[PDB]
Formats: C-alpha cells, sequence, structure tokens
C-alpha cells in the first residue's frame, strides 16, 4: 500500500527467491552429477558384456580345441595331460561367476542410483513453480515502486 | 599395492591368473607369461611371444589390441586384470587408429554403432573418407607444403624502422656456431645465406633449407622481411640475440615420415500418443504444448493437450492440428515441445524437446518417434517452448523422460521438400519508394512489408542488409520461401563481418549458412584464429551433422595444424556435455583419421593432463590434512614417479604447439593453497635461450570459458590497434578448457600482483629494483601504454570484480589483468565506469603530482585505443552474439549485447562518441582522489 510496506515486502520476498534460487541450484548440481555416474555405469556394464563375452569365447576355444587334441592322448599314452586341461577349465569357469557377480553388483547399484536420479528430477520439478511465482512477484513489486517513482539507490538496499 | 593380479587367456582355451607389477611394461608381462606357461598344459602348441598381441577391454567398453608393448599396465588401464593373446595378423594400421581415437575423443567409437541412426553412418562414412584423403593428398605434397601444413608462420599483426642487429645462426648435429649481423628488412632466403658462405670457408643452395628457432617448432620462411616475425620482433623488442638453426630438407622429410510436397494443401497436424518416466507433483496435471518453429519465429499459433493426471507414464492420445498446411512448411520446420505441471483446473516446466519435420535426406518424417526430453531450466525470460534447443535426442534413455507421438502418413509415396531447381522455378517468375529504403536500411510491420517489396532493390542497391530482408520474410509460405531463397543464389558476396551474423539462430536455413561459409572462405589463418572459438559454438545451432560449417572447419584443420589443434580442444573439452557429446564425437574422429601426426601429439597431452588431475586431486586430499611444506614434498614425491615424470616430460604445449615443455623442473614446481587449488608445474629447455623456462599452471574446479573468452577478445583488441600502428605492450597469455571444469593456463613469469607487491609508492620503487638507472623510462613507458589498454579493455567489455590481487604487473614495466570472472556489466547488472587508479596514475607521471606532458600522452592513448575499436565495434557485437550458443550465465541475451554497444558508443557519431568518452575520463580522473 505504502512504499515502506511494498519495499518491505520487496526485501523479503527477493530473500526468499534468492534462497530457493540456491536450493534449486544445488539439486541441478546433483542431476548432472548423476547424470554422469548412471552413463559411466552404464559404460562400465558395456565393459563387464565385453570382458564376460570374451571369457565365453575362451570356453568355446577350450572345448573346440581340447576335442580334436585330446584324442591323440585320450587312452593312448597320458591322461595326465587330460586332467591338468580339464582342472584348468574348471579355474577358467571359476573365474566367469565371480565376473558376473562382479557385473550383478552395478546392475544393483545402477538400479538404485537411477531411483536417485528420479527422486532429483521430481524434488526439481516441485520447486520450480515457486522459484518461478517467487521471481514474478518480486519483480512485479520491483514495477510497482519504479512506477510509484521510488529512486534506484533505495531499491538497491532491498534487493539483497 | 603395488602388484595386481591378471587374468591371461591363451589361445589354446588354457587360463593363468598370477601377479605382476602395475609399473610393468607389457612386453615384460609377455615375458614372465610365457614364463609361467611353460609349466601349465598345451605350451608346445604356442608360437613365439613375439607371435601374438595383447587384448584388453579398455575403459570406453571396446577390444584393444595392445600394439605398443613399452605401455605400462597403469598407462593401458584395462577395465578388470584381463589379457587375451590373439594373432598380430590383419589390418593393424587401422585397428590401431580406431582404439587411439576412442582413448583420445572420450566416446567408444562403438557406441556411435550402438544408435543405429542412418544419419550418424553417413555422417562417418562421408567425412572420414575425406579427412583420409586430404591426409594422403597431403603425403604425396613436398617439405615445404608439408612445413606450411606443421609449422605455420607466426607473425606480428600487418599481414617501419630498419636499424641493424646481430644473429645467431648454426647447423644441425653442431656445438659451435657463427654469429653474424643482418637487417630487420631482409627476406629470411637472405639470412640462411651468409651461414652457408660461412659454411663455405674451408670449402649447397640456399633454397633446400629454412630456419629452425632452436628450443621451438617455429620456422623463419616465405616471402616476408625478418621485422614481421613474432620472434624478432620480440627480440628486436627485448634486446636478446635472436638464435636459430639451418634445418635440411630431408631433415623435414624425417619428420613428415511424382509426389510433390507443394501439391500436399492438408492442414500439419501429429498423434500426440503417451509420456514417460514423468516426474511431478502428483495433485497437478500435465499439459503439453506444442509449437512449429523457424529460428526464433513461430510458423503459427502454439496448440495444446488435454489435462491428464500426473503419472509416469501418462496417456494422451490426441490430435493437435496447427494452423499451417503441409505444403508451407519450410526446410528447417521444427516442433518443439514443452510438458508443463499446471494446478487443478478453475505452471512448471518439466521438459522440453524439438523436433526437424524434415530429416537429414530432405524426407518428410513420418511414423512414430520416441523424444527423450531434455529437462528445463528457470530462467529470466520465462518461455513457454525453447525453440533454440538442441534437435538431438537426451543421451540417457535409461532414466529422462519421454514422449511418444506420431506423425501421420501424408501421402503412400514418401515426399521430399522440392529440389533447388524447382525452387527457382517457383523464384524466377516474380525514386519515391528507395527514400524510404535508404532511411529503414541505414538506420516493425509496415517497415517489413517495404523491405519485401523493395528486395529486387535491396539485392541492387543494399547487398551488405541481406541479414535484415532474410528476417523481413515469411518463412510460413512456401512462395515467399522460394522468392527469397532465388535472390540469394545471385547474391554478391559479402564481407567476412556480413557473413559472421548469418552463422546466428535467426538464420537457420541451409542456403544461409552455406552463403554464410561461401563468404568465410577468403578467411586467412591468422584472422579464422581469432574467431574459431565463435565458429565452434555455432554448431550446437546446426540442425544436421552434416553441415557447410563442420566441413569448413574440418577443412581449415586438415591445411593448418595449428588449426586442427585448437579446434581438438574446443570440442574435446565439451565432450562432457551430453547436449554435443555426440556432435563432437564424430567431427573429432574425422579430424583424427586426417591427423595422425598430431594424433601421437595430442595422446601425449592427454595423459600429461590425466595425470595432473591425479596429481592435484592428491593435492586436495593432502592439504585438508596436512600443512603445505608436507604437502608440497608429497607433490614432488608423486611427480619423480617413473608414471608420472615421463607422462609430464617431453611434450608439446597444448596452450601453444610450437612450445616444448621439455624437462619438469619438480623442485620449482608447487600449488597455491586456496580456492580449487592450482598446480604450478615449471618446464625447462637448455636448447631454447632467455625464455627456455616455460610455465602452466593447471586448475581444475572452475569453467575456464570465460577467461579465455576474455583473454581472446583482449588479444583481438591487441591486433586491431597494431593493426593501426598502435603496440599498447599487452600480455594475452594463453588459456586453454581441455575438459569438465579443467585446463591449462599459460605462465606469465617475472611477474607478481599489486597486492603482494604493495606489501609509500610501492609499485615506483618495485620498478626501480627491476629496471634501474636508464631502464626506468622502458619500465613506466611500458606501464603507461599497457595502463591504457587495459583500462580501455576493462572498460569496452564491462569488466567489473577488478582489485589489487588480481591485476598484475611484470618486471619489464607491462601491466596486465589476470582470472577474468565477471562482464558486461554483471545475476543483476550495473554500468562499470571508466576506472583511473591513483596508483597508476602516480606511476604513469614518474612520481610527480602535475605531470601534464606524460599524462595528455596517456589521455591520447585511451581516446586512441577507444577509437579504434568503435572503428570495429560491429565485429565484437558478432563475435559476441554467437557465444550466446556457449551458454554462459552473463552472456545469454540481446541485452548482454546492448552493453557493448552502449560501451563503444555505436548509436551515436564519431565526434560524439569520443566526447562523451572524455566525459568518463576526466570523472574517472576526479572520482581517483576521492573516497579516502
Ligand atoms: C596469481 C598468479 C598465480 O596463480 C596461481 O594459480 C598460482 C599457483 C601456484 C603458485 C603461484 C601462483 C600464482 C603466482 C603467485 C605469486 N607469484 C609471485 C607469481 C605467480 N597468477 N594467476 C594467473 C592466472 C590467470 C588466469 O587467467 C587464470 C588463472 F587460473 C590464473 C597467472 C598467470 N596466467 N601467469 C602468471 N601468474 C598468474
Ligand atoms: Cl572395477
Amino acid at each position: 500500500d505504502n512504499i515502506e510496506a511494498v519495499g518491505k515486502k520487496l526485501h523479503e520476498y527477493n530473500t526468499q527467491f534468492q534462497e530457493k534460487s540456491r536450493e534449486y541450484d544445488r539439486l541441478y548440481e546433483d542431476y548432472t552429477r548423476t547424470s554422469q555416474e548412471i552413463q559411466m555405469k552404464r559404460t562400465a556394464i558395456e565393459a563387464f558384456n565385453e570382458t564376460i563375452k570374451i571369457f565365453e569365447e575362451q570356453c568355446q576355444t577350450q572345448e573346440r580345441y581340447s576335442k580334436e587334441y585330446i584324442e591323440k592322448f585320450k587312452r593312448e599314452g597320458n591322461e595326465t595331460e587330460i586332467q591338468r586341461i580339464m582342472h584348468n577349465y574348471e579355474k577358467l569357469k571359476s573365474r566367469i561367476s565371480e565376473i558376473v557377480d562382479s557385473r550383478r553388483r552395478l546392475e544393483e547399484d545402477l538400479k538404485k542410483q537411477a531411483a536417485e536420479y528420479r527422486e532429483i528430477d521430481k524434488r526439481m520439478n516441485s520447486i520450480k513453480p515457486d522459484l518461478i511465482q517467487l521471481r514474478k512477484t518480486r519483480d512485479q513489486y520491483l514495477m510497482w515502486l519504479t512506477q510509484k517513482g521510488v529512486r534506484q539507490k533505495k531499491l538497491n538496499e532491498w534487493l539483497g | 599395492n603395488q602388484s595386481v593380479v591378471v587374468d591371461f587367456l591363451l589361445p589354446t582355451g588354457v587360463y593363468l591368473n598370477f601377479p605382476v607389477s602395475r609399473n610393468a611394461n607389457l612386453s615384460t608381462i609377455k615375458q614372465l607369461l610365457w614364463h609361467r606357461a611353460q609349466y601349465e598344459p598345451l605350451f608346445h602348441m604356442l608360437s613365439g611371444p613375439e607371435a601374438y598381441v595383447f587384448t584388453c577391454i579398455n575403459q570406453t567398453a571396446e577390444q584393444q589390441e595392445l600394439e605398443d608393448e613399452q605401455r605400462r599396465l597403469c598407462d593401458v588401464q584395462p577395465f578388470l586384470p584381463v589379457l587375451r593373446l590373439v594373432a598380430r595378423e590383419g589390418d593393424r594400421v587401422k585397428k590401431l587408429i580406431n582404439s587411439q581415437i576412442s582413448l583420445l575423443i572420450g566416446k567408444g567409437l562403438h557406441e556411435f554403432d550402438s544408435l543405429c541412426d542412418p544419419e550418424v553412418n553417413d555422417f562417418r562414412a562421408k567425412m572420414c573418407q575425406f579427412c583420409e584423403e586430404a591426409a594422403a593428398r597431403r603425403q604425396q605434397l613436398g617439405w615445404e607444403a608439408w612445413l606450411q601444413y606443421s609449422f605455420p608462420l607466426q607473425l606480428e599483426p600487418s599481414a617501419l624502422p630498419n636499424r641493424a642487429l646481430l644473429v645467431n645462426v648454426k647447423f644441425e648435429g653442431s656445438e659451435e656456431s657463427f654469429t653474424f649481423q643482418v637487417s630487420t628488412k631482409d627476406v629470411p632466403l637472405a639470412l640462411m645465406a651468409c651461414a652457408l658462405r660461412k659454411k663455405a670457408t674451408v670449402f649447397e643452395q640456399p633454397e633446400d633449407y629454412t630456419l629452425q628457432v632452436n628450443g621451438r617448432h617455429e620456422y623463419l620462411y616465405g616471402s616476408y622481411p625478418l621485422c614481421q616475425f613474432q620472434y624478432i620482433c620480440s627480440c628486436l623488442h627485448s634486446g636478446l640475440t635472436p638464435h636459430l638453426t639451418m634445418v635440411h630438407s630431408s631433415s623435414i622429410l624425417a619428420m613428415r615420415d511424382s509426389v510433390s510436397l507443394w501439391s500436399l494443401e492438408q492442414p500439419f497436424r501429429i498423434e500426440l500418443i503417451q509420456g514417460s518416466k514423468v516426474n511431478a507433483d502428483e495433485r497437478m496435471k500435465l499439459v503439453v504444448q506444442a509449437g512449429l518453429f523457424h529460428g526464433n519465429e513461430m510458423l503459427c499459433k502454439t496448440v495444446s493437450s488435454s489435462e491428464v493426471s500426473v503419472c509416469s507414464e501418462p496417456v494422451w492420445k490426441q490430435r493437435l492440428e496447427f494452423d499451417i498446411n503441409i505444403c508451407d512448411l519450410p526446410r528447417m520446420a521444427r516442433l518443439c515441445f514443452a510438458l508443463y505441471a499446471v494446478i487443478e483446473k478453475a505452471d512448471c516446466p518439466i521438459a522440453w524437446a524439438n523436433l526437424m519435420l524434415f530429416d537429414y535426406k530432405d524426407q518428410l518424417k513420418t511414423g512414430e518417434r520416441c523424444l527423450y526430453m531434455w529437462p528445463s531450466v528457470p530462467d529470466e525470460k520465462g518461455e513457454l517452448l525453447n525453440p533454440t534447443g538442441t534437435v538431438r535426442s537426451n543421451p540417457n534413455t535409461d532414466s529422462a523422460a519421454a514422449l511418444l507421438i506420431c506423425l501421420p502418413e501424408v501421402a503412400p509415396h514418401p515426399v521430399y521438400y522440392p529440389a533447388l531447381e524447382k525452387i527457382l522455378e517457383l523464384g524466377r517468375h516474380s525514386e519515391e519508394e528507395q527514400l524510404q529504403l535508404r532511411e529503414i536500411l541505414e538506420r516493425y510491420e509496415h517497415e517489413k512489408d517495404l523491405v519485401w517489396k523493395l528486395r529486387h532493390e535491396v539485392q541492387e542497391h543494399f547487398p551488405e542488409a541481406l541479414a535484415r530482408l532474410l528476417l523481413v520474410t515469411k518463412w510460413n509460405k512456401h512462395e515467399d520461401v522460394a522468392q527469397m531463397l532465388y535472390l540469394l543464389c545471385s547474391w554478391p558476396e559479402l564481407p567476412v563481418l556480413s557473413a559472421l551474423e548469418l552463422l546466428d539462430f535467426s538464420f537457420p536455413d541451409c542456403h544461409v549458412g552455406s552463403f554464410a561459409i561461401k563468404s568465410l572462405r577468403k578467411l586467412t589463418d591468422d584472422e579464422l584464429f581469432q574467431y574459431l572459438l565463435q565458429l565452434v559454438q555455432v554448431l550446437k545451432y546446426e540442425s544436421y551433422l552434416d553441415c557447410e560449417l563442420t566441413k569448413f572447419l574440418l577443412d581449415r584443420a586438415l591445411a593448418n595444424r595449428k588449426i586442427g589443434h585448437f579446434l581438438f580442444w574446443h570440442l574435446r573439452s565439451e565432450m562432457h556435455v551430453p547436449s554435443v557429446a555426440l556432435r563432437f564425437g564424430l567431427i573429432l574422429e574425422a579430424y583424427c583419421r586426417g591427423s595422425t601426426h598430431h594424433m601421437k601429439v595430442l595422446m601425449k597431452q592427454g595423459e600429461a593432463l590425466s595425470k595432473l588431475k591425479a596429481l592435484n586431486d592428491f593435492v586436495k586430499l593432502s592439504s585438508q590434512k596436512t600443512p603445505k611444506p608436507q604437502t608440497k614434498e608429497l607433490m614432488h614425491l608423486c611427480m619423480r614417479q617413473e608414471a608420472y615424470l615421463e607422462a609430464l616430460s617431453h611434450l608439446q604445449s597444448p596452450l601453444d604447439p610450437s612450445t616444448l615443455l621439455a624437462e619438469v623442473c619438480v623442485e620449482q614446481c608447487t600449488f597455491m593453497d586456496s580456492k580449487m587449488k592450482p598446480l604450478w608445474i615449471m618446464y625447462s629447455n637448455e636448447e631454447a635461450g632467455s625464455g627456455g623456462s616455460v610455465g602452466i599452471i593447471f586448475k581444475n574446479g572452475d569453467d575456464l570459458r570465460q577467461d579465455m573468452l576474455t583473454l581472446q577478445m583482449i588479444q583481438l583488441m591487441d591486433v586491431l590497434w597494431k593493426q593501426e600502428g598502435l603496440d599498447l605492450r599487452m600480455t594475452p597469455y594463453g588459456c586453454l578448457p581441455t575438459g569438465d571444469r579443467t585446463g591449462l593456463i599459460e605462465v606469465v613469469l617475472r611477474s607478481d600482483t599489486i597486492a603482494n607487491i604493495q606489501l609509500k609508492d610501492a609499485l615506483l620503487n618495485w620498478l626501480k629494483s627491476k629496471n634501474p638507472g636508464e631502464a626506468l623510462d622502458r619500465a613506466i613507458e611500458e606501464f603507461t601504454l599497457s595502463c591504457a589498454g587495459y583500462c580501455v579493455a576493462t572498460y569496452v567489455l564491462g569488466i567489473g570484480d577488478r582489485h589489487s590481487d588480481n591485476i598484475m604487473i611484470r618486471e619489464s614495466g607491462q601491466l596486465f589483468h589476470i582470472d577474468f570472472g565477471h562482464f558486461l556489466g554483471n545475476i543483476n547488472r550495473e554500468r562499470v565506469p571508466f576506472i583511473l587508479t591513483y596508483d597508476f596514475v602516480h606511476v604513469i607521471q614518474q612520481g610527480k603530482t602535475n605531470n601534464s606532458e606524460k599524462f595528455e600522452r596517456f589521455r591520447g592513448y585511451c581516446e586512441r585505443a577507444y577509437t579504434i575499436l568503435r572503428r570495429h565495434g560491429l565485429l565484437f557485437l558478432h563475435l559476441f552474439a554467437l557465444m550466446r550458443a556457449a551458454g554462459l550465465p552473463e552472456l545469454s541475451c540481446s541485452k548482454d549485447i546492448q552493453y557493448l554497444k552502449d560501451s563503444l558508443a555505436l548509436g551515436k557519431t564519431e565526434e560524439e562518441a569520443l566526447k562523451h568518452f572524455r566525459v568518463k575520463f576526466n570523472e574517472a580522473l576526479r572520482e581517483s582522489w576521492k573516497t579516502k
């Protein structure tokens, strides 16, 4: 109504707009940070898949390469040679299980962080209307006091 | 831990798991592998070590055959410590390059394949062929052409006094050298001849030689005088004797080795099927606003969907008809979406997404499309839609929100936007008003229609007003689009300045951009370099991957190595930004393929940069716990490790690839224990000379683009002043963003800050202690010239934030400004006045009360400096316009550009502008006393 009471409100509303602007900009840092981490997790999973895939080619090779070679000393001479090969093969298969378990764990974290990404965005989209409505309110009061003829010096002291 | 257990997959199927040292090279790991394999089955069937190559899955998720076996396992950095032996044979050169590219450009090349996209695959086919061919053609040319490619001439602007001074020349692989005198106006051929005469004392031709500035990749050649070279210019000013070396041409060779669109008069429409992964307030309701665009302006009114209840998976299923026909849609018509959350009836921008209607092959898009939206950010403008926003999809397809839409079948056959021949067909057939045209053009809905009617006259008599005539054209009617495109074909070539304007987002048409590039081909490499940053940011405005601007930048990158270097880093330092990761990724790949020499330079820089990040993180982890002296000691103990020392040693500087960073001086390295904690890394070079020491600051935590932009603009002014014969002794030191909030800054040696030097007349006495006797007159003249330059530069650019600890002074006398964080008045802003400081004014006058003779010369330098910038005011406006692409908070709108219009006073005349500048100057001279 009066210039002091409106200017006093312009100060309170600007402070509230500055605090809400910080909260959004803080949450937006987390949206970007989380966005980069999920893409890193996604490439790491592709890295696991590619590694696992290389181990499965090794099994294919192990079986194909054993089959032909094994028959030459299959009960002809030394079956000690057979036991070393198959024990070595169980050692390969046993390693795959670990790598799979490590892929499994990264899938679980990516799921949990996908949820996090999503809750940041939801909290961002709740603040936006208040941030915007505090931007317009702040601006209307500035426009009102400028029309009333309030000098720029007096507006500055209210704005922060 | 030192060791690490590595899995070894042998080609017999056999598996070995033993520990090796992280510091062991792959050649050492083969030896150890073979030693262990001998005691495992099937060993007799393995060929020799040298028959095989290790394979690993690198950090970017691709198989990489590890051909260079002098690399350490920690430098290879496999995803899991797993190595597979495989046959050497194949196309080993293609496989090696593809892997090196993926590691250098940040993104794995498989991710481009993963997309399943014709536009990507076609881009990669066309450009990689072009770049490979250009690199092949480069090899077949002579050593001279290659020398021009690799080490292009670094000249002083204007590209007078003829005094004599000595010069040292020698030959490669020889300790002794022949000193002799030559003049400044001598061509470089004449200098070599005297050395070859001095060679032939007891005992070839000069044209089979060039002169190398030793300790540097910087060569003196061509039909320019000795004075126009930056080295001799920097030598003759300083007084140091210019050292050179005579390189043989063979030694340079060593380095080198029917359905129509217009028939369809049916209104435009789309089906809006579904949302996806939408995170909004459940009490509110979702709405989707849609609008067609061509640049900034709308083609028709903006329609809307109904209010569905807020959920993750909202389902609309609506036709959204528009006030425009299918025939009326221009080539660059841009459908733009925004999903809004609104309260219960009787506004929250959630996300936004844009889609070109026609595809890259010119075909109108038909059928279902899934637009993964970008999240909207609250800004001052408060616009509904984001038509200037990127056209590519959000790369986070995993968790980002989506809008499912379906553009219906307009016809049984696929319809395309017509070819140029049919565009010119429609465009062909179609004292009093000249006075009003002059007034409007040489200075609104009335005015725009007059510009349209007299468009032939605009072409005939006002060729530079093309941008004005483009924006008055109605791009929502195909008859009007044809007529304007018809004139564009026969439109006369515009100057570089006018072409720069046309590269802005306001002119999205392909023919306009093509015309724009057509006019930028007259750019010399030197002047292109001044605008390279601006041109790269304009790529973010392009609709399609293959564009005339992309071809242009690659052409120039492949023809000049210096330009390609900086093209690479500009693009490389934005690969963390999802918006441009794909686009920039594809350009970097094409560059590399035509630039395999410089890949080896860029590879070395990247691993230097990767070690420093790690080294700065350790210093950040250590500085919180321990004090500085111990952390400084612990920095050196890390640096002296083979992996670090070899990586940081012997590389070309990213800031200037002609500078050779040879041996890191670990004792002289340090860091500042405040803020982002920037590393100070010092190098030496015994081959160089008095400027043999060079420095780099590695900072990680700030975004260095605005500091680069500001530094670049001061460099532009320094060139613009020099061209009119005014040298104001500036220090536009180098600043290069290399990554996500990461970059290098060039150290200016022999300099402290005013704040530290002031710790009565402290600056005058400091300059005395660095310039005693007859030297003091140089230092004051160096101070006065530079102070004037940086007074005007900071005034014009609107630079706030200045203070005693972000202005530095040189031991030569030169004053210079650092660490630019704010500009254009800026977050609210006010006009920065012109600022004289008493302490500087005290030094300018040689420490006297009243020295009117000197102070008037300083007044004149400012007036002349300011007057020269006004002559090129539009260049700054145009260059700044295009930087709005960069998304800098302080350079994001028309009012941020208006600041430069006012500060240079472009709206006033030349006499009236200088009268206002005088009033601002004098008021500054008065205000320097007042306030304590
Ligand atoms: C303030 C000084 C400085 O900056 C550090 O970060 C630093 C770090 C570890 C040790 C010393 C330092 C110093 C010095 C302190 C006192 N010394 C006697 C002189 C050097 N400084 N800062 C920039 C500088 C300029 C930019 O545009 C951006 C940026 F990020 C830094 C700069 C430069 N380009 N050339 C020379 N000196 C420079
Ligand atoms: Cl891991």
